[PDB]
């Protein structure tokens, strides 16, 4: 087994702040310094102690580091009841505040502390004062993301659900580079942060996000009319009369020669990156078609209910199959470029085929075949169909992971 | 993008009414209130020969997020890309406080003309040039000036 527990952004603030107060009876200061204190020292708390009496605490904290007027930020008039202030005595109403408070905690800028609203002055808005003047339970939880950051990132058994706007963290008993699962559903590797990726190491992930770092639409091979891209799937059958031929879109090569054991355009320096970057990049924009299919399949089945929920939930299934296959397929394109070709490496590719061809046959019975079908054949059609695309999967990752057991894999 | 309107009126009511000597011309459409014009007038060598176009753009959310100012007219100055562009630092997203009147910003953007800043310059050449050798810079940006300006 690989254990772990999933905890929100509120427990692990808990967490924080009771690890605060055991250091802060001990030196006194307020509670929100305390913590950009021990963020400095990525919260050893020997290291802060050793340094808040070792030195003078001037070079310490720098190295960590009118009544019946109008508001300043509005200009509308309030009653004073209205004006809350921090302790420079700047006063603005509580409206403004939650206003630059909340504008303030979204990205571009945030570092882990909030002044006052002031011109000029740069006092420290205390942690627990924010939480007391934002408002919307959904800004509260990225405020306590971001103060806790540090926390959670100078611990090496919690990490954070990289889902934008899901604050939960898991925690485990070991790092391993295994999959945990968030409870907002995203499945994510623990080690490097990343979507599971399961055939590629997290390394030659690394390697590949940054150097991907810095088309749309492409025509007909035959009749040469502009097909955008609409659906995953990329058996391209073409939308016209004069020309009704069926072409792989990566290639742009025919089809059906493909899902054979001749023709296979998945095997191949930057001549060479182009030519992984695009089938990885392909099969991502793919996917995203793929999960706008829980709408089109829920109005067969939806229309199957009315000729009934006990049938809809295969159809789901089938797409739950397709997205992680999808997923697979897309990894299995850095896994390969990555690779110096050896014994090993021409059987991989060949499952990388029947993968990539299981897929397009199950990504295209449900983006096209099934409303040119009956109702009684498609139950059938679509889990053999599934079934077999997730067995060339699991063929595939058996056989990584195989040659991983014995270092069969070069670079 | 109500409330900045809301707020730019009651600002730019206070500009027209007190006046501004080295920020003049000022253009606002009415309509949108967002998006002002303007000519600087800088009072020191070597600018004093002329006058420069700016746009300030507010965005909806001001003044909780801080205006954009582009200059029109083209200068030679270290802190002013060829494109227009002013790294002007009260108006960064980092510092900006909401609190922030224009006409300080402005103030600051005169300030800047006034006083270049080759320290964390957008045209790194032209700071080089401005350290290095003050006399034969200033004449690079005078021609540049009078070539470029705009009428007092
Ligand atoms: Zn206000
Ligand atoms: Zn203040
Ligand atoms: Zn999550
Ligand atoms: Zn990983
Ligand atoms: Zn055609
Ligand atoms: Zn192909």
């Amino acid at each position: 087994d690989y254990r772990y527990e999933v905890l929100t952004a509120e427990q692990i603030l808990q967490h924080m702040v009771e690890c605060i107060r055991e250091v802060n009876e001990v030196i006194q200061n307020p509670a929100t310094i305390t913590r950009i204190l021990l963020s400095h020292f990525n919260w050893d708390k020997e290291k802060l102690m050793e340094r808040y009496f070792d030195g003078n605490l001037e070079k310490l904290f720098a190295e960590c580091h009118a009544q019946d007027m109008p508001c300043q930020i509005c200009y509308l008039n309030y009653p004073n009841s209205y004006f809350t202030g921090l302790e420079c005595g700047h006063k603005f109403c509580m409206q403004c505040w939650s206003e630059y408070l909340t504008t303030k905690i979204m990205e571009e800028g945030m570092g882990q502390t909030i002044s006052c609203p002031a011109h000029g002055c740069d006092i420290l808005v205390d942690d627990n004062t924010v939480m007391r003047l934002i408002t919307d339970s959904k800004v509260k939880l990225k405020y306590q993301h971001l103060i806790t950051n540090s926390f959670v990132e100078c611990n090496r058994l919690l990490k954070w659900c990289p889902a934008p706007d899901c604050h939960h963290v898991v925690k485990v008993q070991y790092p391993d580079a295994k999959p945990v699962r968030c409870k907002c559903g995203r499945q994510f590797c623990f080690n490097c942060g990343e979507n599971w990726h399961d055939p590629v190491k997290c390394k030659w992930l690394k390697k590949w996000i940054k150097k991907c770092d810095d088309a749309n639409t492409k025509e007909c091979p035959k009749c040469h009319v502009t097909i955008e891209k609409d659906g995953g799937c990329n058996h391209m059958v073409c939308r016209n009369q004069n020309c009704k031929a069926e072409f792989c879109w990566v290639c742009l090569g025919p089809w059906e020669p493909h899902g054979s054991a001749w023709y296979n355009c998945n095997r191949y320096a930057l001549q060479r990156y182009l030519f992984y970057c695009n089938r990885y990049m392909n099969h991502m924009q793919s996917l995203r078609f793929e999960h706008k299919l829980y709408a089109q399949v829920k109005q067969k089945m939806e229309e199957m209910q009315q000729h009934s929920w006990i049938e809809v939930q295969f159809l789901k299934k089938a797409v739950d199959v397709l997205c992680q296959c999808r997923a697979t397929l897309m990894y299995t394109y850095v896994f390969a470029f990555y690779l110096k070709k050896n014994n090993q490496s021409i059987i991989f590719e060949n499952n990388q085929a029947d993968l990539e061809n299981a897929t397009e046959v199950l990504s295209g019975y449900l983006e096209r075949d099934i409303s040119q079908d009956s109702l009684q054949d498609i139950k059938q059609k679509v889990q053999d169909k599934y079934r077999y695309c997730e067995s060339r999967r699991r063929v595939l990752l058996q056989h990584v992971h195989e040659g991983y057991e014995k270092d069969l894999w070069e670079y | 993008s109500m409330a900045a309107s809301r707020r730019l009126m009651k600002e730019l009511e206070e500009i027209r009414k007190c006046g501004m000597k080295n920020f003049r011309n000022i253009q606002v459409d009415e309509a949108n209130l967002l998006t002002w014009q303007g000519l600087i007038v800088p009072d020191n060598p070597p600018y004093d020969k002329g006058a420069f176009r700016i746009e300030i753009n507010f965005p909806a959310e001001y003044p909780f997020k801080p205006p954009k100012i582009t200059f029109k007219t083209k200068i030679y100055h270290p802190n002013i890309d060829e494109k227009g562009q002013v790294k002007l630092p009260v108006i960064s997203a980092e510092n900006w406080k909401p609190a922030t009147k224009t006409d300080q910003v402005i103030q600051s953007l005169i300030a800047l003309v006034n006083d270049p800043q080759p320290e964390h310059p957008l045209r790194a050449d032209l700071a080089e040039e401005y350290s290095k050798d003050r006399k034969k810079f200033c004449k690079n940006a005078e021609e540049f000036t009078k070539k470029y300006g705009e009428k007092r």
